[PDB]
């Protein structure tokens, strides 16, 4: 359906797209983004470092529980 | 530190207790009470972490609270309706780290408080 | 948008490209092994499929499970933009696929890659990421990627050392990737007398295409700078002959005079050769001062005739 | 095999291309050098996030069969 | 500079002359002269 | 989906040798897990050997020094070699994969292949 | 670019060290089929 | 290539350079522990 | 070089103003009397100051 010269457009623009956004990656790194990856750091942290040790103590006290009846 | 609030209430009235505990923000800490019940083993009444997240027990699920001083250098457990089953040497512990809602790695560190309920 | 580059994405090839893109390893292995109605070819909105995407933001374990995968596509331009980007270990991954192991396709001239019409190296439905005419040897010479000219070099790959205007960008782009020093230091036996002659040859040509001048001139500084730096990194007195010398005639130093290799000859490591055989027998006068040297051309004006 | 002329050029060549490497290394940073880093915290994250997962799961199991055996 | 871009991003004779003689004509260049 | 059928089936006379191989996909970058599991009839399944996304190898306390889980470069085979096959080492051999670095945990392994057989005569 | 590569050689031995095998006490812990 | 910088850097010394170059601590600890065919002189291709 | 960093200068020393003017006195000189390597000098007299 399309035309050749629109064909030859599309792939110019994506080139072009293409083009803008590694050169935008070649500039020069700003000290927000740095700001952005210490906030992904910083969130991991949180994330990570989260309590979920009632898995542990739930079983310890089944454990317990049990060694009870043994 | 030295644990206060020790004394006796009558079954369903309040009490306040009070560990001179030092708690951390931004340094996962954790910071609870314990029960030490005659007869019974030690269990775990309530903790707060460093973020003041609190993880009560089930079996002092919304009766208690744990709290401390805005410069978390003092450590606040409130009970309210005490029953009979709430009676025990309450000591007080600190550990380090997330693992707050685990009993293991506590440091009790306490003369611990005595509280009795009379029936 | 008056351009679809990439229907409709359906959720499950939308979530595998968003894990695939943002290196969520769990979710694309559980996505390639349990699903069986997603198809691991799908494109996002600018027609990049999962392994563009994980190639371009350096997932390599992405990458690995997808390349476990059969029927994958667009493998090709995968290898292109890891060897643009530099990802060493990516490269390697993707130099270990059925597509090249198997293949020749590192080894065969560019011209061949266009004569075999194998859609590989393409990104899209039509068009290539880069020129058709850069294989990725080329494209690793252009980057300056060192261990990548290395591994291609090792694999076999070399520059092909060669419409009316796809031509010139083809040879534009082959004397690139010669005229980069991570293939002049890589590829030749004697680096410092290939990149003196090509220096010569980029010129010449930057004499013969005015249009495309500015290139050829660029290709020679680059050729004249790397045999600078060859210079440059001599620490004793052998390391100089031999850089000097050649295989004590001054080869080399009468080469890039002859090829305006002119930074090459003002080096410091040079001049101080070129002095020592200035005073070949006059090692005294050699630190005397403007005074004495004006004063005994004086006294060689005087006696002349004696002298002779 | 190789004579003194050769294990020279060798010698200088491979200092090259220390050398290029080094001053590479010295080049100023670019923006799609941080968004590498910042993908590896993300898939770092996501493999940390599946580890946790899978010792919870883990975990999950014992407490059940020890449920039941209680 | 986005006209340029684009037109520095064609790689064959096909792309230049869509670019320069439109849809030989050169209708752009002589916009581009006009403007 | 991966059709497998664990090789190396047969029957050999206790103390020699033998080896199997299983068409299980291996992973180098990816934190991806490798392994043998030993049905016996009567018992259960356990763990022989299992081998990490990093080559390293975990062998359980009975065929420790007997066996020899490995694999090839391609890491798209499975290979178990036995050495010393005494009484004890006689089962429904079956191939897992699970996902991550927990290798030497038996939960979680996917035993998608039907399984070989061997058996030592006495 | 040195210094970045020291942070992503950081981040890549971090992944290494927290994805260490260990999950073996938790196969230990299966002495509960000796319940 | 005509300069070879570096055989054939067999699997095990390959795997303990790569482990070593992009800090694989237990990897490294196991085969300088347990390892006994390991060349911890083996060099890269550089 | 490594006389005429601040990095030595200032931890080597006991007195490293008096130090490094000498050392660019020094290094000066030896600009003057080495010519084919006058920039490295020039630049260590420089650094000193
Ligand atoms: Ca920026
Ligand atoms: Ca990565
Ligand atoms: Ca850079």
């Amino acid at each position: 359906q399309p035309t050749r010269y629109q064909q030859i457009m599309k792939r110019l623009i994506k080139r072009y797209v293409l083009k803008a956004q590694v050169d935008k990656e070649n500039d020069e790194v700003n000290e927000g983004e740095l700001k952005e990856i210490k906030q992904d750091i910083s969130s991991l942290r949180y994330e990570l470092l989260e309590d979920k040790s009632q898995a542990t103590e739930e079983l310890a006290i089944l454990i317990h529980k049990l060694s009870e009846k043994l | 530190l030295q644990e206060s609030g020790g004394g006796s209430v009558q079954s369903g009235g309040s009490l306040r207790l009070s560990c001179a505990a030092s708690g951390y923000t931004y340094s996962r800490s954790c910071l609870g009470w314990f029960r030490q019940a005659p007869g019974k083993e030690r269990e775990r009444v309530a903790t707060i972490d460093s973020d003041g997240s609190t993880s009560y027990a089930d079996s002092v699920k919304g009766r208690f609270t744990i709290s401390q001083d805005n410069a978390k250098n003092t450590l606040y457990l409130q009970m309210n309706s005490l029953k009979s089953e709430d009676t025990a040497m309450y000591y007080c512990a600190s550990k380090y780290g997330s693992r707050c809602q685990n009993s293991l790695g506590y440091m009790y560190r306490g003369q611990g408080t005595q509280v009795t309920v009379s029936s | 948008p008056a351009f679809m580059f990439n229907t409709s994405l359906t959720a499950e090839e939308e979530r595998f490209l968003d894990a695939a893109e943002y290196g969520n390893i769990p979710v694309v292995r559980k996505m390639l092994e349990e699903s069986k109605t997603l198809n691991v070819n799908c494109v996002d909105y600018m027609g990049q499929n999962a392994l563009q995407l994980a190639v371009g933001n350096e997932h390599l374990e992405v990458t690995e499970l997808l390349l476990k995968k059969e029927n994958l596509a667009r493998i090709g331009d995968a290898l292109l933009l890891a060897i643009s980007k530099g990802y060493v270990r990516i490269v390697e991954a993707i130099l270990n696929h059925p597509g090249f192991a198997a293949s020749k396709r590192l080894t065969l001239s560019p011209c061949e890659q266009e004569l075999q019409d194998d859609d590989f190296y393409a990104y899209d439905e039509d068009g290539t990421r880069f020129s058709p005419d850069i294989t990725p040897i080329i494209l690793a010479a252009h980057c300056q990627k060192y261990e990548v000219v290395h591994m291609l070099l090792m694999k076999g790959a070399r520059i092909e050392r060669p419409d009316s205007f796809s031509h010139s960008r083809s040879r534009i782009n082959a004397y690139k990737g010669l005229a980069s020093p991570a293939y002049l230091s890589l590829s030749s036996e004697d680096p410092v007398l290939t990149a003196l002659e090509l220096s010569n040859e980029l010129a010449k040509l930057a004499n013969i295409e005015k249009e495309f001048k500015n290139d050829y001139r660029k290709l020679s500084m680059q050729c004249k700078d790397f045999v600078v730096g060859v210079l440059d990194l001599c620490r004793d007195s052998e390391e100089v002959e031999a850089i000097l010398n050649g295989d004590a005639s001054l080869s080399r130093v009468k080469l890039a005079i002859k090829y305006e290799v002119k930074k090459f000859v003002a080096h410091p490591n040079c001049q101080q050769q070129l002095l020592t055989i200035w005073y070949e027998n006059l090692s005294g006068l050699r630190e005397q001062t403007i005074a004495i040297k004006c004063l005994v051309v004086l006294v060689v004006a005087l006696g002349l005739p004696f002298l002779a």
